[PDB]
Formats: C-alpha cells, structure tokens, sequence
C-alpha cells in the first residue's frame, strides 16, 4: 500500500485540489519546481504516497470541461509542478448541469481522462487507490466526477475509492439546481466510494462568518478551512505511523456498514488567513465541524483523532479517555474501543499545535435531510427538469436518487436508535 | 394555437414574440397540460419584463396550476426577488397554500432565499401556516439549523 | 539434534521474535553475526564456518517490519531467505490474511520452512509467534497452522499469542480477528501461551516505572518470559525436555490448552542495588495477580496443572520447602482428577538482561506455568466485544468481501461458546 492517484474535477475540485498540493508540498519540503529543500528525514519517508520521483511530481490528474480552470491552476504558486500531460480539459463546460457532466460533454472526455489514469496506475508498485476532489453542486465535478468514479471502480475494483466532496449551500452560491446535482451525485457516492469526507459549504461559511468574523467570506476563506482539513485527514497516510496508515486500514476502522461511509471532519484551532485539553474539546465541538451537523444530535459509530506537534502523549491519552467517559451517551456502546488516536510530531504550517477529527456520526443525516428537503421542494414543482431530460437523462433517475438518499437517512436513524441490550 | 406559443415565449423569455402573439389575440391566461399559465412560466424562468407585460394585460396573478402552485410560490421557490415584489404589488396572495400545504414563505425558507423571506414577512406572510407535515417556516429553520433564517423569521 | 523451528508472523510476531533471538544470543554467548569465541543446537544450526544460525522464519504480508530486521543489528544473524515479505498487508482483516492476500505467499513460506526442516535430524516441531488482533497475525497464522498440520502430522505446534489491549490497539475489529483465529487454530495447536498486552503494559507501568510503554519495552519483558518457557529446550533441561512434554505436563485435554504464565521478580534497572529475593519470596510472587501474563483471577478458578521453572542461584531443597508452604494455601485448588502437585525445573544459569533493557539483573527468577480455569475470563471478555459488534453485523462486510462466508462468524463464535463450557465443566 503505497501510491495514491489524485484526481481533481471541475472548478471547485481543481481549486481545492491546487490548495491541497501547495499545503502538503510545503509540509514535505517540495518547492514549486519539484525540488526537495526540507530539513527532516520524516518528510521524504512516505513521499511516494503522493509524488512520483522524476525531482518530485504530484500523482495528480486535473480534469475540467471548462478550459479556463487549466490556466487558473497553472498561474497558481505550484501550477508548473503538475505533469503537463495530466491536464485533461474540454472546450464547452457543463453549465452547472449534472446531466451534461455525466452523459454528454463529460462522456465525450471520460476516455481521455481514463487513458491518463491508466498510465499513472501501471507505473505504481502497490497502488492503494484513488482520491477525488470535487463539488456536488456543479455539473463537471458532480456529473463527470461520479462518471469517473463509476468507470474507475469497474476497472480497479480491488482499489480504495476515496473522495473529498464539497456539499452545496444557498449561503455560498444559491443556484437552485444544486440540490438536484448533489442528490444525483450522493446516489453514486453511496454505491461506488469506500470513504467520503463531507466538506459542507454551509459549515465553511458559518465558521468564517460567525467564528472568524469575516463579514463577506470568499472562496479563499472557505478553502483555507478545506486545505487545513485535507492536510489533517491525510497526515496518517503521509508520515510514518501505525494507525490508519493507508486507505484500507482507515476504511476498516471507520466504516462498520458499507453505505455509511460519509465522514464529518473537524479541526482545531480554527483560524483565518492552544493546550491539549483545548485542542481536544474544540476538535469535538459542533462549531469546529466541516459538515453542518450537530454531533450531539446523533451518535458516533467510529472516530479517528490526529494530534500534530510536540506534546505530552499521557495528556493526549487522559483527555481522549475523558471525552469518551464524560460523553459516553454520544458513542455507540455496541462498537467497543471505537475512538482511535494518532500523534504526528510534524505540525501544520503556521502552528505549533493542531488536532484533526474524523467522525463517522449518525448526525450526518442532518446534512442529507437538508439537501433532500431542497431537492424535494424543487422536484415537486418539476422545476427545470427539461434541462436534465434533454441531456440524455430520464425523470425516473430523479425519483430513484431521491429514494436512495432518503434510504441513506433512514439507515443512519436505525443505528442512532440501536441499543446493545 | 397562440396559447401554446405564448406559453413557450413566456418560458423562453422571448419579449418581442410575447408582444406579437398578444397582438394576434393570444390568450394571456392560457394553460399548459398541468395548468401553468404564461405568468407562472415567466415567474419561474425569471423574465421580469414578461411578468410585467402579462400583469398589465389581464393575467390572473393568483392563478393555480393542478398542484395549487401560484406564480408567487414559483418566484419564491426559484428566488426571483424583483418578480416576488412585482407579484405582491399586483395583489398576489402572500399566503396562498398549494397541494403540499406549502406557502411562498415555506418555499423561500427551504431554499434559503433570505431577502425574499423578509419581503414576504413584511407583506403579511403567516408565520403560523403549517404544511401537510405540521411544519411552519420557523419549524423548518429550527429543524435544519438555519440560524440566520430563524432570526429573520422571529422579527 | 531434537530441533525446534520458530515461526514469527506479522508485526507483533516479528518484533517479539527480534527481542527473543536477541536475548537467546546473549544467553548462549552468540554474537549478532552468529559467531562465538552444545545444548542450544536445538534452536541454532551450525554452518561449516562456525556460524550459529537461528532455526527461524519471519513472515509478514508487508515489508516495513521485516525490512528493519534486514538492516538492523541482527542483519547477519538469520538466513536471509527466512525473512519473507509480501507487499500489501491484511488491513486488520483476518479474511485477507487467511484468504485473498495470504494465499499469494503461503507456498513460498512452506517451501522455506521445508528447507529448515530438511536440516533437522529429529525435528520436534514449531513455536509460532503472532498477534490475535492483526490481519496477518490472525489469518495468515491460521492458514499456516492448517498447512503445517497436513505437512507435519506428527510434529508438535506451540503458540505465543498476543491477546489485544485497547491501550495499544490500532483496530476496532481485533475481537473478530481474535475469535476467528482461535476457532481455526484450536485443532492444530497443542499448547498456546497467551500474552495479554494490558497485563504487560501494567507491569511496565507499575514495576518498571515506564509512564508510556513502547512495543520495545513490552517486547523485552515478553522475551524474558518466552525465554523462561523455552530454556528447557535450549539448555538440555530435565523438565519439558521436548515439545511433547509441554502437552503432557500442561494440557490434560487437547482443547483446554491455554496455560497462564506468571513471572517474578520484575525489577527496574534503575534499582541496581536491590536486596535479593529468596526462593520462598519469588515462589510466593507466582500467586500474586500483578505478575500474571493474562488478566484473570486464579483464586476463583481451579488448577489442572502447575509447573515452576526456576532460573539462577536456586537450591532444590529451598524450592521444595517453598512448594510445601504453597500447598498449605486455601486459594490454590486443583481439579480432583489431576495429581495435586507442582512439577519443578531448575536452570542454574543467572537470568540474562539485555543491554538497552529496563530490567535489573537478579540472582534468581521463576516462571510459573499453570493451566487454570480462570483464564476462561480472558475468552469471556473477547467474546463479549465480539457479541456487541456481531449482533449489529458491524464490519462484517469487510470479511465477506475478502473470501470469507458470513457463516464462519457464527461457527467461530459457537466454538468459543463450547470452549467456555469446557472450562465451566472442568471446574465449578
Ligand atoms: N506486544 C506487542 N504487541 C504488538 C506489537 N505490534 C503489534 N502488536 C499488537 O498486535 C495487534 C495488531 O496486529 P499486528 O501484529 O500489528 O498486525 P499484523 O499481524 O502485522 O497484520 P496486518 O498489519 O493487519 O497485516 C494489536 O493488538 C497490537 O497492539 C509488538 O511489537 N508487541
Ligand atoms: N468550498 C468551495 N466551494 C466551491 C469552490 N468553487 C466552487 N464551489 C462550489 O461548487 C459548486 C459549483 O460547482 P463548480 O465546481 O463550480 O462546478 P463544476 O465546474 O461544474 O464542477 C457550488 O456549490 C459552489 O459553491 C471553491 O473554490 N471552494
Ligand atoms: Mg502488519
């Protein structure tokens, strides 16, 4: 289990993807030309996980139906680090239409993308699997991203499929077709991914506005929270360790039921562009969650907590046992020892102390119900269905997508009310 | 049939075709198979100038389709603020109730159209109106954790 | 000779193996390259050039742990072909270890074991080191044990098995792996020494004053106990002279083959001038729960066998007097069908401590091996965690998708339920 192949699709996928590469490159001492200029041996030990050694080159494929995003990424600080042949771009975008992404424009580009994936996978010694960054609210990332997921799963069934999926909110974009796009996508994520990090624009906006007191949050403000989260949740894959060291061991510890693989990430401290008990309480606080759900409204099936920086392990162990013993009623009693803790010595950029939380909580049903209520409000009035049905799609796909997401909500509620007895 | 052509021109935002069709006797209150009128379609698709033209020439501002949707429900659902305002200026029933028990306030609340919610409340939207599941717009805001909306709904 | 082959499976098995061979080398005067300026021939072959090579195999489904053996202090001790690695591990999944990943290296492992077995004139059998919790330690061990039973029908197989503790666990599914491996290995193992990581952790904290024990700390303590158990095999002892005699002395019936190990004295290396404990004192320490390798309460259970393995400056008459005192203690009850007695082994060499270790050198030490019904409490704890998850079928999909049928969970659990009844029937 060594190489991960990263795919970034659509505007959001590429923007959060570019930030992910900038952040982990600085952590691993890789400069914008691929040269290593760090001063720690731990930085290079597991560099093969995300980088090909040419000089280090990201094992990243950049996809979009809109060419403008090629230039945007290339113009960025680490833009020239990516392999030029790994940029697979179309001419006519998807216009926020899932059907254009999944069936028409996206279907025409998908084979050129799979050719590049194949080339990157055949060069891997022991391919762990795939990491996809995308939004669910648009057309490319959602429609073409889920098409790519389906085609990769059929060609690489033995590999782990992991996504960083950004959920739409009226607070950030407010284009009323986003609930359709997102519902049609969750349908695909439930069946074809092993693990999904739910990055909710509702939560990112609320953190920026209410906690960080940013009057008008930008995508840069939201993406600062996303990049800190992506760095945090991939620490165990990128540095030596014994807990959740690869995608499969992470899945086996975090996923008790195959469809309930949507994680609520959290991070402390929250900052705009700290002791061990503070890190521990903030990590578990609703205000620090990247999914707009209150964990105290459900129960934790499983949890992974990653602490970063120089700190007392006996203090981390005491504070972690304290939260479970104090708040016993929020962790399912029928999954014994369901909270696992890691500590990485290397801290993130600009901080001495940090903590990342990955929860598989039944409270994530609040996110799915919010999307479902918006989907249903729109679908009941059949608003703009023609835009989808005229792009190689059927109306029954809407009813099946609605039904699959409400069954997902029902499954979470089943385990929230379950008792050991 | 000019009725079908007017319905399509109102939906497509074809201002000059709406004008020519009306000049040839097109029924301003024509209905499609589901009971939607040119005003419902212009309101749904955000065509403010066509909304105004239809209302100046006898369009029923409170017409209902088969599901009980009025143009105001659809402008509130889609989030067309200026259209909501024109419709209310022309006598739109702020508390019209569709077949799901929804009022324009419920739809603007669900979709997070906060400015529209404020206008509807200013024009007398019923905070006690319950949908078929017993939920008011305030219940929707509490149940979905929308704190900005819950504050707005409480003024 | 009367050779014994040691097999180390998965991270825990390999790392404990490293600590054991390190200690054996020091006990026998062997250097890390196999040279020395014999009784230990049971455990080491001798090449034409005077090199003493462990009769040992190390196997892991990923290379990280075995790569450290290949580049560390003992890089030249082992036969390089007896350090075997795959690329992709079992992901804490018994099914991957036993079925989908393990089946890719099993033939190589058996062919490499055969090469060691062909250098033996009178192979006694195998000592197998592994965790219960890991995918490899659980699944690959059970696959290997099944294959060794077919390929070496008359050879004894002894296990050193690491029982999981939440303080150092890396997987939620370790109770599943534990029960699955216990079910599938039970018929193929003649005697198994369980080591509860929580018991070892507590000893390190309470006796060695180590606030946060590492695997290196736990493993050097475990190796001291393993050495006490295997010393008879390596020093031509009068008790437990061969693998068959472990079964005769400790296992009255094939299934209840889990003896409890208790070891004393464990003293911190910072206490270099501690007053030495007598034979009576260290023997009394064998009935104190704090010194047990498995957390359980022998005072509530019944004994089916008991053997005392002494090391160092130990006079037989002092052992006999200490045993007579022990025999007049209300808390030691033997089953009515076994001779109510204690077998004795004495090895006169001073107990050895490793440079880099946490233990003080002592003049005399003892390891008691007792087959007590109290160890059933360790099975009951594992079975309870298994039942909580299995009732909701939590994590079962990971196993069914890796070459295992769902029916194997309930078959393994009912065999554990039959094991709990076996203990309850032997002593009440
Ligand atoms: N005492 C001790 N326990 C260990 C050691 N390494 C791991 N463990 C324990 O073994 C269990 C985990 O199994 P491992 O041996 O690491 O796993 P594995 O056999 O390599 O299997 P996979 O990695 O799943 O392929 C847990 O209960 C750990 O606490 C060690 O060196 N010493
Ligand atoms: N957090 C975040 N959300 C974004 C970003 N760019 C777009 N989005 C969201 O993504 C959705 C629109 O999809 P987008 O990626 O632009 O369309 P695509 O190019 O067709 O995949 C909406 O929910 C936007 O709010 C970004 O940089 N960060
Ligand atoms: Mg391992």
């Amino acid at each position: 289990m060594r190489e991960i192949v990263h795919i970034q699709a659509g505007q959001c996928g590429n923007q959060i993807g570019a930030k992910f590469w900038e952040v982990i490159s600085d952590e691993h001492g890789i400069d914008p030309t691929g040269s290593y200029h760090g001063d720690s041996d731990l930085q290079l030990e597991r560099i093969n996980v995300y980088y090909n050694e040419a000089k280090y080159v990201p094992r990243a494929i950049l996809v979009d139906l809109e060419p403008g995003t090629m230039d945007s990424v290339r113009s960025g600080p680490f833009g020239q680090i990516f392999r030029p042949d790994n940029f697979v771009f179309g001419q006519s975008g998807a216009g926020n239409n899932w059907a254009k992404g999944h069936y028409t424009e996206g279907a025409e580009l998908v084979d050129s993308v799979l050719d590049v994936v194949r080339k990157e996978s055949e060069s891997c010694d022991c391919l762990q699997g795939f990491q996809l960054t995308h939004s669910l609210g648009g057309g490319t990332g959602s429609g073409m991203g889920t098409l790519l997921i389906s085609k990769i799963r059929e060609e690489y069934p033995d590999r782990i499929m992991n996504t960083f999926s950004v959920m739409p909110s009226p607070k950030v974009s407010d284009t009323v077709v986003e609930p359709y796009n997102a519902t049609l996508s969750v349908h695909q994520l439930v069946e074809n991914t092993d693990e999904t990090y739910c990055i909710d624009n509702e939560a990112l906006y609320d953190i920026c506005f209410r906690t960080l007191k940013l009057t008008t949050p930008t995508y840069g403000d939201l993406n600062h929270l996303v990049s800190a989260t992506m760095s945090g949740v991939t620490t165990c894959l990128r540095f030596p360790g014994q807990l959740n060291a690869d995608l499969r061991k992470l899945a086996v510890n975090m996923v008790p039921f195959p469809r309930l693989h949507f994680f609520m990430p959290g991070f402390a401290p929250l900052t705009s562009r700290l002791t061990v008990p503070e890190l521990t309480q903030q990590m578990f606080d609703s205000k620090n969650m990247m999914a707009a759900c209150d964990p105290r409204h459900g129960r934790y099936l499983t949890v992974a907590a990653i602490f970063r920086g120089r700190m007392s392990m006996k203090e981390v162990d005491e504070q972690m046992l304290n939260v479970q013993n104090k708040n016993s009623s929020y962790f399912v009693e029928w999954i014994p020892n369901n909270v696992k803790t890691a500590v990485c010595d290397i801290p993130p950029r600009g901080l001495k102390m940090s903590a990342t939380f990955i929860g598989n909580s039944t409270a994530i049903q609040e996110l799915f119900k919010r999307i479902s209520e918006q989907f249903t409000a729109m679908f009941r009035r059949k608003a703009f269905l023609h835009w989808y049905t005229g792009e190689g799609m059927d109306e029954m796909e809407f009813t099946e997508a609605e039904s699959n997401m409400n069954d997902l909500v029902s499954e979470y509620q089943q385990y929230q009310d379950a008792t050991a007895d | 049939d000019l009725g079908k052509k007017l319905l399509e021109a109102a939906r497509a935002g074809q201002d000059d075709e709406v004008r020519i069709l009306m000049a040839n006797g097109a029924d301003v209150n024509a209905t499609d198979a589901s009971g939607l009128t040119p005003l419902h379609l212009a309101a749904t698709y955000g065509h403010l100038e066509i909304v105004e033209v239809l209302l100046k020439h006898g369009a029923d501002v409170n017409a209902i389709d088969i599901m009980g949707s009025t143009p105001l429900h659809l402008a509130a659902l889609i989030g067309h603020l200026e259209i909501v305002e024109v419709l209310l200026k022309h006598g739109a029933d702020v508390n019209a109730v569709d077949t799901w028990g929804d009022t324009p306030l419920h739809l603007a609340a669900i979709m997070g159209h906060l400015e529209i919610v404020e206008v509807l409340l200013k024009h007398g939207a019923d905070v006690n109106a319950q949908d078929k599941f017993g939920k008011t717009a305030f219940d929707i805001s509490i149940d979905n954790g929308n704190e900005d909306l819950a504050e707005i709904l409480q003024k | 000779m009367r050779e014994c082959i040691s097999i180390h499976v998965g991270q825990a098995g390999v790392q404990i193996g490293n600590a054991c061979w390190e200690l054996y080398c020091l006990e026998h005067g062997i250097q890390p390259d196999g040279q020395m300026p014999d009784s230990f021939n049971t455990f080491f072959s001798e090449t034409g050039a005077g090199k003493h090579v462990p009769r040992a195999v190390f196997v892991d489904l990923e290379p990280t742990v075995i790569d450290e053996v290949r580049t560390g202090t003992y890089r030249q001790l082992f036969h390089p072909e007896q350090l075997i690695t795959g690329k992709e591990d079992a992901a804490n999944n018994y099914a991957r270890g036993h079925y989908t990943i393990g089946k890719e290296i099993i033939d190589l492992v058996l062919d490499r074991i055969r090469k060691l077995a062909d250098q033996c004139t009178g192979l006694q059998g195998f000592l197998v080191f592994h965790s219960f919790g890991g995918g490899t330690g659980s699944g690959f061990t059970s696959l290997l044990m099944e294959r060794l039973s077919v390929d070496y029908g008359k050879k004894s197989k002894l296990e050193f098995s690491i029982y999981p503790a939440p303080q150092v666990s890396t997987a939620v599914v370790e109770p599943y792996n534990s029960i699955l491996t216990t079910h599938t290995t039970l018929e193929h193992s003649d005697c198994a020494f369980m080591v509860d990581n929580e018991a070892i952790y507590d000893i390190c904290r309470r006796n060695l004053d180590i606030e946060r024990p590492t695997y290196t700390n736990l493993n050097r303590l475990i190796s001291q106990i393993v050495s006490s158990i295997t010393a008879s095999l390596r020093f031509d002892g009068a008790l437990n002279v061969d693998l068959t005699e472990f079964q005769t002395n400790l296992v009255p019936y094939p299934r209840i083959h889990f003896p409890l190990a208790t070891y004393a004295p464990v003293i911190s290396a910072e206490k270099a001038y501690h007053e030495q404990l007598s034979v009576a004192e260290i023997t009394n320490a064998c009935f104190e729960p704090a010194n047990q390798m498995v957390k359980c309460d022998p005072r509530h259970g019944k004994y089916m066998a008991c053997c005392l393995l002494y090391r160092g400056d130990v006079v037989p008459k002092d052992v006999n007097a200490a045993i007579a005192t022990i025999k007049t203690k209300r808390s030691i009850q033997f089953v009515d069908w076994c001779p109510t007695g204690f077998k004795v082994g004495i090895n006169y060499q001073p107990p050895t401590v490793v440079p880099g270790g946490d233990l003080a050198k002592v003049q005399r030490a003892v390891c008691m091996l007792s087959n007590t019904t109290a160890i059933a409490e360790a099975w009951a704890r594992l079975d309870h965690k298994f039942d909580l998850m299995y009732a909701k079928r939590a994590f079962v999909h990971w196993y069914v998708g890796e070459g295992m049928e769902e029916g194997e969970f309930s078959e393994a659990r009912e065999d554990m339920a039959a094991l709990e009844k076996d203990y309850e029937e032997v002593g009440v």
